[PDB]
This record gives C-alpha cells, structure tokens and sequence, in this order.
RNA sequence: CUAAGAAAUUCACGGCGGGCUUGAUGUCCGCGUCUACCUGGUUC
C-alpha cells in the first residue's frame, strides 16, 4: 500500500467507536509498537498515530499495510461526498440530503470538479 | 504501441418506446383497438409517524406530541374502471443492427482493429445466442414490471410489420415461460431468427408488442413516476403522455437486456441487466467488481489491445453492453 | 423586529405606490394577499367590492403573516424539545400580535 | 450482524376505492343496476360557538359576531326519497410472500429474516391472523360512521377464479360483534381461503358488497379530501368529498386501515379492544399512543431481538410482527 | 435668517463577415383529514 492510500483511506470515512472485535483488537496490539495502546478508541486517532509511526523511520511498510488493510476491512460507512463528476459525459452532480441523491449542477470536467472542491469543501 | 482512444461513443440498438397503458375486459382482447386510456387522478392521504425514530430523542412527550401534528399529502393514482379487469400494454421496437461501429473516435488504428475484433465475433458465432433471450424477454412480460406480480393470465401478442400491415404474428402465454430459464421452443426460434437478422443488418424489423394482464375490477395499476422539485403539497407524481398513464422507454430498455446469468456471484438469482460493474440498484450491491477480472473495462481492452479472448460465455457480455451504447474511453 | 418593519414598509409603497390593482390571476385564491395589501376602491368596484374588505374581519392576516414567519424561524425537535424555542415561539408571536392592531386600523 | 440500511417491504391485502349506491330492501338480491349516489352542493350560514377567551369584556366581539354574516357551502351526499339502504362494493386480493423484502442493502440480514419467517410458518400457520382478518371483513367495519344507527346491515362475498363465481358467503354483521374475535362455522371457510392466498399456495380475489338499511333519504358519509384555497366563498371552501368520476367513494387506505384491526395484544388494557397495526401502535381519533419503547412491546425493538440475537418473543404477540409485515412500509436506518 | 446667496456641456457618425454541441440512463417502498352550522347580506 502506498502513502496516498493511507490518507485516502484515513479521510474518507466516518470515525467510528468499538468497531473492532477484540481478535482484531490483539492482532492490531501484535502489529503496533511496545509503547503507545489503543483502547476504546476512534478512528482517527489511530490513523494519526500510524502515520505519525510511518513518518517515523521506524514502522515498516508491509506493517502498516497490514495496519491499514486491517483498518479498510473494520470501517464499513463512508462519508458522502459533496460532489461528483460523470467523466465521458461532462457534468458535475450535487449532492442533496432531502432527496437522497445526486442532482444536476453543473457542465465541466476535473479541473472546474477542482475548483468547486477547493472552494466549498469535499465532503459533506 | 496500441492504447485505447479518448472519447469512444456507441449509439444504441433496439430503441423502444413509451408504453401507454388502457383497461377493458377479458375475453375481448381480440377487438382492443377501442378501449380507453387509464387516467392518473389525484387523492389525499394522512397517516402516522412512523419510521425508526432515533433512540437520543425518545421519549413519550414527542411521540405524543408528533401524532397530533396534522400530515396531509396529495398523491397521484391510477386504478382500473371499476368494470373491467384487464390492462393493456402497447410499444413498438426496432433493432437496427452494425453493432461494432462506433459514432465517434480518435485514434485510426483503434478503430479498425475494434472493428476486425467484432467482425471476428460474428462470424466465429451470430448473434443467435442473445437474440433468443431478448426474445425471451419479450415472450414473458418482465417490461410490466409490478403489474405483472399476482396477475390471473398474462397473454402477448407480437407483431412484425413490413408495410403499413403485418406479416407474422406471435401468441405466447407469459407465466408458462418463467423468469429464470432460457429454454427454446419451436415458435419462440423463429422470433430469435428474426431479431437475429435484425440485428446483424441483413433486414428491416419493427415489432409491435401488446400484453393483456388480468388483475381485477377497479385495481391500481403503477406507471412510471416522475421528479418533483421543492400543507397538503403534492409528494407523488406520476409520468403520463397526452390523457393516459405511461411507463418510460428506458424503464422497458432496462426490463429488455436482463440477459448476463455470467457473473461469478451466482446463478440461482437468476439474471441481470447488462450494465459495466454490473449492479443493482433494488440490491444495493454490485457485482463484476474491478478487484475481480469480470468488467466491461477489462475484458474489453484485454481482449482488443492484448490480443487475450475471454471465453465464450464472457464474449456475450462485452457484445451486450457494445449493443447497449453509452461513451467509453476516456 | 426590523423585519417585520421592513414588511410593512413595502406594504405601505409597493400596493400604495402603483395607483392600479386590477383583479389577480386566480381570484379565488389569489385574494387574501389582494384584499389585505390591496389598495381602496377604484372605477372597477361593484357593490360587492367596497363592502366586503372593509366590513369584514380583518384579522386573519395575522395569522396568515405569522403561516409565512414560522417557515422563516425553523423548528423542530432539536429547539422545541428543549426551553429555547418556546421563547423562540412567544417573541414571534408578541411581534405578530400587534400586527392586526396595527394591521387592522384601516379598514375597521 | 447489523441491519441494513433500507428496507421495503410491499404490501399485502390490497384493496380498491370503494363505491357507493342507493336501493330497497326485498330487492338486494337483484342490485346490479341501481343508481349511484351523487355528490350534491348546498349551502350553509355558520353562526358562531367557538370557545373564544373565557370572560371576554365587551359585546363588541360576540354582539357584533351575529351582525357578520358566515357564508359556507358544502358538499353534502344523500340518498334518494324512494331508497332505505346502502350499497357499498369493493374488491379485494391478497398476494403472499409476506416475509420478501422489496428492497434491502444487506446480503447476510435477508438470509436470517427469511429463515426468521420460514421457521414461523412452519410452527404455526397463517390461521391465526387469517381468521381476524375474515372477522373484520365479516363485520361491516370498513363502513366506519355509515355502520352506526343502521338497523340491519349485511355482508356478501364471493370469490372469483374467472368471470364467474367460485363460492358465496352471505354473513349478518350485527349477529357477530365488533368487540369479540369468536369462531363461527363458516368464517373458517373463508379464514381457510385468505390463509391459503396468504401462504402462496394459489391466488385470491374476493369481491364484498354491503347492504346497510340506514333510513328513506338520509345522510352517508364518503370520505374527505384536503381542499386546497383556490375557491371563492363559493365553490366548496369548506368541506369537499371523494368521488371517483361518478358517484361517492371512500378510499382504499381507509379500508386498509378498517380490514387490520385485529391485535388484542397491547398492554394497556384488556377491555378497551382490538387497535390498527402500527409501529408504536397508536390512535388518531384518541391521541394516545401505545406500544412505546419506554416498554419493550414495540416493533422495531423486538423485531432486532428475534433476528439479530435469537430472543424469540411470546407467541400471542408473534403475530404482531408478521401482521405488520404483511401490512408493508418502510423499515431500516 | 438654512456649508446661505449665482450658473446652457454642444455639433457629426455603416458593427461585420463565417460555423454540426453530441453519446447512455429503473425514482422506489407506506399512510384514517375528521366534528358542528337558519344567508329572512339589501346576489341594486
């Protein structure tokens, strides 16, 4: 797994608690450092402590891949994005939380997807 | 050095139309050429709270006191007259064949070794495999999609229209045909055939197709319903065509190429339509995932650019959703 | 406060401004806001006309005022479950009781 | 194991709109070409007697009140001068595969719901909600405020395999009560008849007309529809009635309500009588809810205890869960 | 007994020649609107 994985992977979702069985929860403790624990924990905090052990020259990679394979297969909800781009047809959709769809925005590709991102926020 | 191109577009085969719905009785469905439409009205409706209220917020102060607030809501209906029992429906269809040519591309050699590639196809084996489950699909009434759950008879009528007059008719009871097998019959081959030659440009067909379903005197039918943007406001409405109540052609177009029994999830669902990542939307989940080598996206370019054959079970999928059009490429 | 004021001023120059109101689209539904933000009679007024505005009671446009302010100041669960929107409620309603006083000195 | 997200469950018994017409005794029998009721306009002068602030000062509001005049016109449905009785007919099918959701997110959920619902109907058949459900037809309750006062009402059914009649049944709706869910010797024919429609084992399509002698020319009650203010002071600005392009009806969720009346099995009291099957079982025409989750008789809470973790509830309230998912709606997060 | 008291902006004018916007689509599930009434306004 790559380092742009892991911050996709760490903001795209919900921050969730007691989400891991406790089988999960030693293999995690088998796989993280002698010092730090997580105990009745979210999810951020986990993933900013991965990632600060991977700045860190000190956590291999095939580790935290174990780490974060472990952290895509507990987190099951995901965060609703604001906006989405069809890419062959040219058109950016809204999202609206009353209808509980996407509806038509706009005419535009990546860049102006970009720009609106940059200007309201990503996520809802 | 081969890459796919840009933008890539395919129009599509078998366009359908809309279907207008009408009402008689039974037993006179040989002379159903007179019969009136079947209107949408419009009715009020209240009624409680309740959905799965959220346990931070339950106490019984608030479910007392939710009750007593007055919903009131206008919703568009469509029932039968309260003395006939059948509803008919009618649309035409034409297949139009040239299946592998796109619209719109970019690179020149891109083209023609699609165009070989297809060629290949057709000639290895016709279009005689996916013609008889499009014909099957027609034969049983899955386009009426819940006016055909709990009906008494379900009967079609096709027609093949050459002139301004018929030139072969088709008669089909459509509970004896299930949803869920592809047999062959001796008179459900010849339409295979037909729309076989449609669909390989050797011919000219329009298909006129009417289905009768019993259901009862002065029971509601479902039409296709439409989008509303926004105290006894309207919360339902439903799709019509000049004074009668319709179903949309892409909602008959979907209920057509329900055709891929294919995908590695199972087979005792029974079949699915043809979509890239084929999902769907009533199951939540998709199948055909791009973890899994089974996409349109990959056994496509693996089979143009690599020169890698699917098998022959997996060739009618890529043909099926080349025949359903939309815009690849990038 | 100064909304309800602004409302009032618009009333008292937009329909009092224009020397015309002829009759609306859909009189049968387009004369609550004709009859109260509407202007005297004119060359058009019949014997139902300068008889039925001004002799009626003219108090059910408080009530049609304060129909348009609640959609305006949003409610639900979250303020009228809780101390806050009860006075929420009761400023709005202290505002609107003054408004077919002040309202209604016209006709009666 | 979670729940899934959405989750759709159809709807089962399904009945029509209702239609109305106006005849004689001694002459029901032959009640296929009787004239239909039609919804008349006439007029009203309201005079006041609302309950305004208690101890009001002057006659300046009460004096001068009388001097106003109300203008009111209503819609208003009579019986003719030469007819003493009601006719209402509608039809009715009910369809099975109760236990099938419509629409659900979760693989894993369905596969446990629909072994949840496999193992009930192999305990105990669909009998037992099937035999309330042909009280309730056999009563005249979808008459709601027609079946008061009447003298002598009457309930036909027949069952329909083709353009004919398979089997009829003639019941006296005031010899059985509205209170008591008791067995007769003919009724568990027709309870027999929608339970085996409701298993799946055949389809079913009942046709019930009622006969209710009421009086010569007096006043029925359709049902109301929500009227809108783009009337004049004339032209129903105050009370309009359903009719289905010719004549007065009542609506088909009106009977829908009426025909699932049948649970006895709430705790608040055994002598207040049987309710319409809700989540958070409640009343409209009494303001009071029941089943809440205060307690732990409510739907949502002991349908997640029987799937989810294997609390199989008390059988007598077993039928609550499977009588409101055959009345269908929309469950899940 | 007023940041008081005072004042002409004018004459003329050619916007214009060309053009392929396209290709696909499942809006779904459920519902109790009830109770009352003298127009003998002056429908001039």
């Amino acid at each position: 797994m790559k380092k742009i994985e892991m911050i996709e992977i760490s903001q795209n979702r919900q921050n969730l608690t007691a989400f891991l069985h406790i089988s999960e929860i030693k293999a995690i403790n088998a796989k993280l450092a002698d010092g730090v624990d997580v105990d009745k924990k979210s999810f951020d905090e986990i993933c900013s402590i991965v990632l600060e052990q991977y700045q860190a020259k000190q956590i291999s990679n095939k580790q935290a891949s174990e780490i974060f394979e472990t952290l895509a297969k507990a987190n099951k909800s995901f965060k609703i994005e604001k906006f989405r781009c069809s890419h062959g047809y040219n058109e950016i959709y809204k999202y609206s939380p009353d209808h509980e769809a996407y509806l038509f925005y706009c005419k535009g590709g990546q860049g102006q997807l970009n720009k609106l991102i940059a200007e309201n926020g990503r996520f809802m | 050095i081969l890459s796919t191109a840009s933008v890539l577009a395919f129009e599509r085969k078998l366009d359908p139309s809309d279907a207008l719905m009408s009402a008689g009785a039974w037993a006179q469905r040989d002379a159903s050429q007179e019969w009136p439409a079947v209107t949408v009205r419009e009715k009020s409706v209240r009624g409680t709270i309740s959905n799965r209220l959220k346990t931070k917020d339950r106490d019984p102060a608030k479910l007392d006191a939710s009750i007593q607030s007055p919903n009131l809501q206008t919703v568009d209906v469509a029932n039968l007259p309260s003395d006939a029992d059948t509803l008919k429906v009618r649309f035409t269809l034409r297949v139009l064949g040239g299946a592998g040519t796109p619209s719109a591309c970019n690179d020149a050699a891109y083209r023609d070794k699609l165009l070989q590639t297809v060629a290949t196809y057709v000639n290895e084996q016709g279009f005689a495999e996916l013609a008889r489950r499009y014909a099957h699909n027609l034969a049983n009434a899955r386009f009426l999609w819940r006016n055909r759950v709990g009906a008494e008879a379900v009967e079609v009528r096709i027609n093949h229209i050459r002139q301004g007059e018929v030139a072969r008719t088709w008669r089909f009871d459509a509970l004896a045909i299930g949803l869920r097998d592809f047999k062959a019959d001796a008179e459900l081959d010849a339409l295979a055939e037909l729309i076989a030659s449609g669909l390989s440009g050797s011919g000219h067909v329009l298909l006129e197709v009417v289905a009768f379903a019993r259901i009862g005197d002065g029971q509601e039918v479902f039409p296709s319903q439409e989008l509303i943007l926004d105290k006894g406001q309207k919360s339902k409405t439903l799709y019509s065509v000049r004074d009668a109540a319709a179903i949309h052609s892409q909602k008959i177009g979907n209920a057509l190429r329900t055709i891929d029994t294919w995908y590695p999830d199972e087979d005792g669902l029974g079949p699915i339509a043809v979509e890239p990542y084929g999902s769907v939307t009533s199951q939540g989940k998709a199948y055909r995932q791009p973890k899994q080598k089974l996409d349109f996206y990959t056994l496509l370019d693996n089979w143009v650019l690599r020169d890698e054959a699917p098998a022959v079970e997996q060739q009618h999928y890529v043909i099926a959703n080349l025949i359903r059009g939309g815009v690849f490429g990038e | 406060g100064q909304i309800c004021d602004e409302a009032l001023q618009y009333a008292a120059r937009l329909r009092e401004l224009e020397p015309g109101w002829s009759a609306t689209p859909g009189c049968q539904l387009h004369d609550a806001e004709q009859l109260w933000l509407d202007p005297l009679r004119a060359q058009t007024d019949e014997t139902f006309l300068q008889r039925r505005l001004r002799g009626d009671w003219p108090a059910e446009v408080g009530n049609r005022f304060a129909n348009w302010l609640n959609r305006a100041v949003s409610s639900d669960s979250q303020i009228l479950g809780s101390p806050e929107a009860a006075q929420w409620s009761q400023e709005l309603s202290k505002e609107l009781t003054m408004f077919k006083e002040i309202l209604e000195d016209e006709r009666d």
